RNA sequence: AAGUGUACUGAGUGCACUUGGAC
RNA sequence: GAUUAACCCAAGUCAAUAGAAGCCGGCGUAAAGAGUGUUUUAGAUCACCCCCCAAUAAAGCUAAAACUCACCUGAGUUGUAAAAAACUCAGUUGACACAAAAUAGACUACGAAAGUGGCUUUAACAUAUCUGACACAAUAGCUAAGACCCAAACUGGGAACCCCACUAUGCUUAGCCCUAAACCUCAACAGUUAAUCAACAAAACUGCUCGCCAGAACACUACGAGCCACAGCUUAAAACUCAAA
């Protein structure tokens, strides 16, 4: 534009960052609900383990447990911090191993 | 109750012999849905059009149904039919006359119930036709007040449970609404450009306009067949060019609408008043029922 | 009481405006009131009233239609608007409506309670 | 043939427009 | 998933979140030149050297061709792939429009744009010697009244597409609606041809000003508002999703 547009329509103004599934926080203490499986989209196929969690805000959200077994029960408390998961579309938080009812890996 | 299992599209098109011009609602779970939002259809009496592969079918059966009359047109379907016959000892069969099919409460609904999953282009006609059945009190409606789910498309669902004033208010919309109340339950699904709407149909036990079914039929039409007009102008072509402007001022003024309603702004008790009055037009000028603006125009 | 014994008789000898304050919510004695003529509602106030949600004033006009079921014919009523004397908010749009149909033609009483507004 | 606008009907048609097609 | 080996950092490591990274770039085809024209406050230096064709409105008029009506004849006419359906009507001659405007036109003009191609007359086609929001805005559509040859959404009949008849509508008046692939898809003005340049398109650029765009979809959408006078247009989002488009 001309420099006269550029004056008036002054400094960009760089839109507000939108919330993360975090809602901006690093992390989030929530209830399990329901846990199950489910199909990463192809060609990754190998089923992955999702939980319906409540956070501390009231939403609900799906969340993945990473690593190999678990305890996770039905109103059990978990902490969930972000980060997508690569290949479980909606999925977009992950159960921070190694607290509250989280048993470490089941190793 | 074990079943069959749904006959997957594969399966389809090679009994149909296409190895390669209709749409299939193969998902049991949405036809599940449908015969829930059918009612309660514990030992009722189901009458099933365009059973087609046969989820609907298998849906009504697992519901608790007593007797199931399929009637199916194509013929390569019929083996899949007697299969589930078969699997649970449906009356299948291949201008239905219903009426004879079953064993009729007096105008509660007489625990027969139709479900419907046609192609569209031929369920606007069975709709219209068992609208004047009601209208009659006769055909399927012999036995009472019988309660109808029928697939529409999404457009035609809409206009037929359309209110005054709502943009899909129409013809249709008029023709189900004083016989029938009609009720839209979308689905978007199917294994084959458009929604699909479930609409249900419960016959009134008092028609809101007590006129001839064709009589009604006439003057609905003439009203909508200028949407974007006054009332008026639909309105004036009911009668003769040469006493056109007298009669359809006498048409407005004993009847009590405002000229200058549109169409859709039209109630079913304007409507109503309308086809009074132009029964006593047509009771007291034996010739005005059967005129033909452009019959007449013709010459 | 007063009304019905003095002014109703003038009345029932036209178009009646029928003004209810919509924050305050004598509909059903309209039929004696009045008598069986053309009326019209107008929901006063409706400024003051917050938005809660959107179409709230479609939510209010069709409260104000149940509410005359339950009391008439859809006495009958051919028109329930919501208007604001002090914002006059409406008022053109009641006027047009007025002068554009001949179903209004006469005389014109506008009818009401003590706060409705009547004065405004 | 395709599409824009607009209106009726249930995807087509009507009017005008463009080639973001062929001769 | 386990095992071996290795790499980086190291009393730390690195998972999440947040921040630091932020406008002199573009607008024919990707988002972008807003349908068109004119102001003010201003801005810029480009100010100094400097007929007529088809615009528009009104009034009047009509050559060819229609429809209808007259006779005169004929019994079929129309319709198409071929038939149906339909009319008893058809041919010549004559009279005869409020409709549309061959040929010129292989011209490229007028108008801001939309548009403007029958004839005559009247009125008439702004301006500085720069750019820059109220007035217009095709077709479609609505209101009241007229015209209705022909064409024709819709309807009906015949065997969606084809044929037949006919209505809105196309036309006049008086008012509305304001959208088009409103496109030369290329904003106005001034200037240049100096060294070519994503590709295609209408060779490439410079100066100057205004308008417009900041991934896709959600979304010509919702809410609100304006115009309405109620079924629509203009303005126009958000959330959720994706690493594409
Ligand atoms: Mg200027
Ligand atoms: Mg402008
Ligand atoms: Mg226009
Ligand atoms: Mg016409």
């Amino acid at each position: 534009a001309t420099l006269n547009q550029m004056h008036r329509l002054g400094p960009p103004k760089r839109p507000p960052r939108k919330l993360g599934p975090t809602e901006g926080r690093p992390q989030l203490k929530g209830v399990v609900l329901c846990t199950f499986t489910r199909k990463p989209k192809k060609p990754n196929s190998a089923n992955r383990k999702c939980c319906r969690v409540r956070l501390s805000t009231g939403r609900e959200a799906v969340c993945f447990i990473p690593g190999e077994g678990h305890t996770l029960q039905e109103h059990q408390i978990v902490l969930v911090e972000g980060g997508r998961t690569q290949d479980l579309p909606g999925v977009k938080l992950t159960v921070v191993r190694g607290k509250y009812d989280c048993g470490h890996v089941q190793k | 109750c074990r079943l069959p299992p749904l006959p997957t599209i594969r399966e389809i098109i090679k009994l149909l012999r296409l190895q390669a011009s209709q749409n299939f609602l193969l998902d049991l779970r949405l036809t599940d849905k449908i015969v829930r939002k059918a009612g309660n259809l514990t030992n009722a009496y189901v009458y099933e059009v365009g059973p087609g592969p046969g989820g609907i079918t298998r849906s009504i059966l697992n519901a608790d149904v007593a007797e199931l009359l399929v009637v199916e047109k194509d013929t390569r379907f019929i083996p899949g039919l007697q299969m589930l016959s078969d699997a649970a000892p449906l009356r299948i069969v291949h201008t239905f006359k219903v009426e004879k099919a079953f064993s009729k409460r007096p105008w509660d609904p007489p625990n027969v119930h139709i479900i419907g999953n046609l192609p569209f282009s031929v369920s606007t006609p069975l709709i219209i036709k068992w609208l004047e059945n009601i209208s009659c009190r006769d055909g399927p409606f012999v036995y009472g007040r019988t309660q109808m789910t029928l697939t529409f498309q999404k457009e035609v669902a809409e206009r037929l449970a359309a209110n005054t004033g709502s943009k899909q208010r129409s013809r249709l919309s008029v023709m189900a609404q004083y016989l029938c109340n009609v009720r839209h339950i979308t689905i978007p699904a199917f294994v084959p450009e458009v929604d699909v709407g479930v609409v249900h149909f419960t016959p009134l036990i008092q028609p809101k306009i007590e006129q001839p079914f064709k009589l009604v039929e006439k003057v609905v039409q003439n009203v909508f067949q200028f949407r974007r007009k006054y009332c008026h102008r639909g309105l004036r072509m009911l009668f003769p060019e040469a006493q056109r402007l007298e009669s359809t001022g006498r048409l407005l003024e004993l009847a009590d609408i405002d000229p200058t309603l549109r169409p859709r702004q039209l109630s079913i008790s304007h409507f109503k008043s309308l086809c009074d009055v132009y029964r006593k037009m047509c009771d007291e000028d034996p010739q005005l029922f059967a005129y033909n603006f452009r019959e007449e125009l013709k010459r | 009481e007063q009304y019905l014994e003095l002014v109703s008789a003038a009345l029932r000898r036209s178009l009646v405006l029928y003004m209810v304050d919509l924050l305050d919510l004598l509909l059903p004695d309209l039929p004696a009131l009045v008598g069986p003529k053309q009326l019209i509602v107008l929901g006063n106030k409706v400024d003051l009233l917050p938005q809660d949600a959107p179409g709230y004033r479609q939510r209010l006009r069709e409260r104000l239609w149940e509410d005359c079921a339950r009391a008439l014919l859809l006495t009958v009523v051919r028109d329930v608007r919501l208007i604001s004397a002090k914002t006059g908010y409406g008022v053109e749009e009641l006027i047009s409506a007025l002068q554009r149909s001949w179903r209004y033609r006469g005389d014109v009483y506008l009818v009401g309670a003590t706060n409705a507004g009547k004065s405004t």
